[PDB]
């Protein structure tokens, strides 16, 4: 029901499974021998992975919403590092 | 010039 | 069995591109002078490029240029409404 | 005399020649140097080196702080938009994205961004990028409506007076009323806490919003309310704006005595503070030429529009909406002035240039195309009549048939069916159908044109009387309804005499119609009389157009502020 | 709706609750994952204790500050909240180097 | 209904908005993220920031390696060349400098620089900057020339076949002839040391060189050699290119039963592999619409040029050679299709557009203006005779006279004096003078075109007969030289039925003239015979009309390559 | 319409 997400800094980021299935790579983490499930994100630091998890609650809540969806804020100092994590996670 | 200018 | 059926022209563009009114409304020619004595025969015409316009609008367009307004192809009617 | 270059200018050229290596260090220069390095890149034609830095909000915010050299920034920016880089769209989007990132931040930064957004959004509004200045101001307005501090409502209206200006020029009138209603929300709440904010610029925008929709009775209501709030301590830009819009609303109310003292003061007031080569001064001239064209002072009206265009052709580069509005206004005046001559080559060139700019920068379904297409179509239908080729005559009329009905739909969709602009497009279709040998359709357009012009405007008006003469000319010259043209010719002349006297230039087309009226039915005694009246009009017409150009009519220091307003208010 | 996160040392639970939802069932949500007694657990927003009786919206966790993209954080104590990391500070560029 | 934005696309917008502080750390991003950032610079309108980031080969090479999104790269690249940023010229110069430095360096490093050059030179050849891809390919030729062993001989011939392509399309035929001889040396050199390569790519590439120089007899000879070398291991792009040029040369040899077999498979093979929105598949359609234009199937040829243009109008932007050659082909076909109807408005628009593109991207003395300015002149000389205005009658004929003289000068400079293409423009001059009423030179130009075309093409061809009908109409309608005009009419009428059939569209313009020659002398008995078959010609037109789009004529999997490559050769 | 199409 929940997915235990750890970062490169060892931070714990347990999030609901339906939120973490938005990204394709985490779906591969939960599939196979990986199946709270421990997942390793040794290359993704915690300051950029926190924004990834904030997107999951932002993505799932705002699916097929009738109202104007606010843009996800991604700060300039994190945007480049978050972009690499967005590609790797297929988020 | 059989008419006036355009409004 | 009483039934209700909305009829409409099966174009998906649903806007004339000459008069720029709705494809189901009257053309700008028939919506300016007489909208009751001329509205009955203000039909729409398609083309080989499958871009339907108001027949009044497309004829008024062909009186100057011989191409479809949207894509510059040779204009030839394929069907009308009547 | 071979004066050596300054070491400053010589060092500009040395740094620009080594721009690529030192492009990072130029961004840390003082603003006066930094603008001059960037202006030299434009002068050298290196728009890609220059445009790759103007796309950054921080760099452009630094070159916006050089207030004296804004006449060069408005000319580099326009050259950048023509060059193919969307710096206005990027800077509006780069600001809005950055503005939304400090919503949860402190109010110290949140007030610096509004300062940046007013010099940026006010620049884009000045440059003519209303669709992009609106995106900046909507972000500035969003900053004012998060923390409910005393100063914030003072700035939320200051956004909503500029957010309303960028929607009047963009023809978002249906959002314009929503903005003014939103403006009073913070205006009333500010007035509750012992602070009556000056409602002078805000009320002046409705003098242009409601005039644009031709709510002349409603526009004049807010024309008075705007000038009651003019104070000598106000900025000249705010004061000049109200006087222009008040003049525009006064002329369309068929009152000219109060209108001349406002705009002529405004032309001088803009020429004093700003200068003779300022965008704001050219804005007055177009509104000043609006007076001269309407009051039949047509000979000097072309020069005022040409003077306005020459200012905008220098400050605002090649393809700008401010150059285009000057073109479509000068083309109409050149159409009116050269209507008697019949030669339309300068007028058609300006009318074609105006549509060539508007179609390039604005969408093809935009309201400013209604005025530009109308002006060219009036010129097109009059070129074909004056030429002798039948094939050209049958083509230019149909070419002008496309424009009027395309223009009519733009007015009908936005302004609605019952409005002056929609009726004014019917009158042009009345001229159009008469010249296309479709005589029966020309009558039903004129009747529809009058019945709308007569209704909202009133019985006696400039607009309704000008179209009666066309209907009178239709009943007279070609469809042989001589019994109906007699009362219409007199009705047009009676209104023309009331507001213009014997100096009205359209009486020639009315007196000549009256001569043709009786030569086919009888009563030849009035033919000699009306020919004498036409003769009396002829030499009286050659008495007033020889007055000097209207540019020096305002002279220097004719009157003073806080006195022209009072003179207007009492009368 | 209210979206928020809870942190004790390095944990972060991205759970949600209604604007009228109370701390009582929110604390029981923590027991679903942390499998620890709820009475021992105490929560800490901006160095302030929260009673279980009052709702989440009564303590200041309104929807305006609990957006899914920028959730409001609240500490957890059985405070040793570990910061995530320092992002690489970009040069000011406009500042002279 | 308002789906949320992807985190990737949201981070792309945030990185692009943060360009100034991160314009150099983007170059350290992965391969697939660099393109998406640089695409967002195009989408946002930041062409000035993107132009400075595609003029550098160090970062543009990583962009080129994104093969999935190459259709977006062609439209960004064309956006900058339209923008004013000479990206192709700088990348040619940025690679010309690079090759010289690596030339002294290790040969293994030279292998990497050659592979980059094929990707960059191949792109600039695909994008249509042939003059700027020749410089890249010449630089790649220098690296392979320096070393002489088995490893670099495969690349040296690969440079030469690619260098031949960027010169055939650039109308540098005087250099394309010698570069095959240079390529001929490396084929023999590779064959000497016990190694055999594929000659299909090279033999079939010069088939366009000979076709463009109107050496149709020699072009067909090399097509047979090209078809011999087709094997199963060749890439589809190579097989499509050799099937395209084989079809083009089979048409001008007046055997259309075999050109259709080669171009229908080429259309299917290009569509099956490259898809329906690929610039290579668009290249096939222009050669497929070249076949249908020359077999009197004009009604099915406009729909193919319009389909080939729409691919090149979307894959490539405006002001490009590939969207210009698609206009000038469609402007000619719409001129031919609307020749009887007289609706020369779409055809003139597609002719003026191709004029405004070539004069912007090519020099005034380029040979591709010969075909572009000709097609505009043919449309102009028919608009004026269609309208009923006097002042425009002299202006349009005079303006069309300038283009044909200009088209003749460029053709004569490159093809010499006795050439089919130069003689083709002579026939256009003859029709020009007939409308402009300078009959003294009209007979000279028409008989000069006939003399050269019959001398080289032959006495039995489609091209030679069309010029005869132009001269035959000159004698009949105005010159009144009926004693030899009737011989000319029967010559063109008989050959038209032999080549195409009784339903050939050009027979109507010959029937009307030949009847008018008979009514002018009073012979009314033979007139009734033609009016008995002129109605039959109209009757035959009703059955042969049958407008079905030729895009689905090729269907799905008619044959395979092995059957098509042998059916052209077994029948040969 | 007198002659044929251009080559
Ligand atoms: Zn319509
Ligand atoms: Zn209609
Ligand atoms: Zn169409
Ligand atoms: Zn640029």
């Amino acid at each position: 029901m929940y997915v235990k997400l750890i970062s490169s800094d060892g931070h714990e980021f347990i999030v609901k499974r339906e939120h973490a299935l938005t990204s394709g790579t985490i779906k591969a983490m939960l599939s196979g021998p990986g199946q709270t499930n421990e997942v390793n994100f040794r290359e993704i630091p915690s300051h950029v992975l926190s924004k990834v998890c904030m997107y999951f609650t932002y993505k799932v809540r705002y699916t097929n919403s009738s109202t104007e969806i606010p843009e996800f804020p991604i700060a300039p100092e994190i945007a480049l590092e978050l972009l690499m994590a967005a590609n790797f996670l297929d988020c | 010039l059989t008419r006036n200018k355009g409004p | 069995w009483n039934a209700v059926a909305l009829w409409a022209w099966d174009i998906v563009v649903d806007n004339c591109a000459i008069c720029r009114n709705h494809i189901m409304d009257l053309c700008i020619e028939c919506q300016a002078n007489q909208a009751s004595a001329t509205s009955e025969e203000c039909t729409v015409a398609w083309g080989v490029c499958n871009h339907a316009f108001h027949f009044h609008c497309i004829s008024r367009w062909l009186k100057t240029r011989q191409v479809c307004p949207l894509d510059n192809r040779e204009w030839e009617f394929q069907k009308y409404g009547h | 005399e071979w004066i050596p270059e300054t070491l400053y200018n010589t060092a500009i050229s040395a740094v620009v020649d080594n721009y690529i290596r030192s492009r990072r260090d130029i961004r840390s220069l003082p603003e006066n140097i930094q603008f001059d390095v960037y202006y030299k890149l434009y002068q050298q034609g290196r728009l890609c080196q220059l445009g790759s830095e103007f796309c950054e909000l921080e760099v452009f915010a630094k070159v916006l702080r050089a207030l004296d050299k804004r006449h060069l920034l408005h000319h580099c920016f326009q050259a950048l938009m023509d060059h193919g880089v969307k710096v206005a769209s990027v800077l509006a989007y780069s600001f809005s994205r950055r503005c939304s990132y400090i919503a949860e931040s402190d109010a110290a930064v949140k007030e610096k961004a509004i300062q940046v957004g007013f010099v940026l959004g006010g620049f884009l509004s000045d440059a003519g990028w209303y669709s992009d200045a609106e995106k900046v101001f909507l972000s500035c307005l969003q900053l004012c409506t998060l923390h409910d501090e005393m100063l914030h409502w003072f700035r939320a209206v200051e956004c909503c007076v500029r957010l309303l200006h960028v929607r009047n020029g963009n023809c978002k009138y249906h959002l314009g009323e929503e903005t003014f209603k939103l403006a009073q929300t913070y205006m009333d709440k500010l007035s509750k806490h012992g602070q009556q904010a000056n409602k002078a610029a805000l009320y002046g925008e409705l003098c242009a919003l409601l005039f644009a929709k031709s709510h002349y009775d409603e526009a004049y209501k807010w024309c008075i309310e705007a000038m009651k709030e003019i104070t000598a301590g106000l900025p000249v830009k705010v004061v000049v704006d109200v006087l222009r819009q008040a003049s525009k609303a006064c002329v369309v109310k068929r009152e000219f005595k109060k209108a001349e003292q406002l705009i002529k003061h405004a032309v001088y007031l803009a020429r004093d503070h700003f200068g003779s080569k300022h965008p704001k001064y050219s804005d007055t001239l177009l509104d000043y030429g609006f007076y001269l064209l309407n009051v039949d002072n047509i000979c000097q009206s072309v020069a005022i529009y040409q003077a306005a265009l020459d200012i905008r052709q220098s400050v605002f580069g090649g393809k700008n909406i401010h150059v285009a509005t000057a073109h479509e206004d000068l083309a109409y005046s050149s159409y009116v002035h050269q209507y008697s001559s019949g030669k339309f080559d300068n007028a058609l060139f300006h009318a074609e240039r105006a549509i060539g700019i508007i179609t390039h920068i604005l969408p093809e379904d935009h309201l400013l195309l209604a005025s530009s297409k109308r002006v060219k179509a009036l010129i097109l239908e009059e070129i074909a009549i004056d030429c002798h080729n039948k094939e050209t005559e049958q083509r230019l009329l149909q070419e002008a048939h496309d424009l009027h009905l395309s223009s009519l739909q733009l007015a009908k969709k936005a302004f609605g069916e019952f409005n002056v602009q929609t009726a004014k497009h019917y009158g042009n279709l009345g001229r159009l159908y008469q010249s296309m040998r479709k005589f029966k359709e020309a009558e039903e357009m004129h009747i529809k044109a009058i019945q709308i012009k007569e209704q909202l405007l009133g019985q006696e008006d400039y607009e309704v009387a000008l179209s009666v003469g066309h209907l009178a000319s239709l009943y007279n010259y070609d469809m042989n309804q001589y019994e109906n043209a007699e009362k219409l010719y007199l009705r047009s002349i009676a209104i023309g005499k009331k507001l213009f006297g014997e100096g009205y230039s359209g009486l020639e087309y009315d007196y000549r119609g009256l001569i043709k009226l009786y030569n086919s039915i009888g009563n030849y005694e009035k033919v000699f009389e009306y020919h004498n009246v036409l003769s009396n009009w002829n030499r009286l017409r050659d008495r007033q157009y020889s007055v000097t150009d209207a540019l020096e009519d305002v002279s220097t220091s004719p009157q003073s502020t806080e006195e022209v307003v009072q003179s207007f208010l009492i009368s | 709706d209210v979206f928020l996160m809870i942190r004790r040392h390095k944990t972060t639970i991205f759970t949600d609750a209604k604007e009228s939802s109370t701390v009582f069932e929110l604390k029981r949500i923590v027991e679903g994952i942390l499998k620890r007694p709820p009475d021992e657990q105490r929560l800490y927003k901006d160095d302030q204790l929260l009673d279980d009786g009052k709702t989440l919206g009564e303590c200041g966790f309104t929807s305006q500050t609990a957006r899914p993209q920028a959730p409001a954080t609240v500490g957890l104590a059985f405070l040793c909240i570990e910061p995530f990391s320092s992002p690489p500070e970009l040069p000011d560029v406009m500042k002279p180097q």
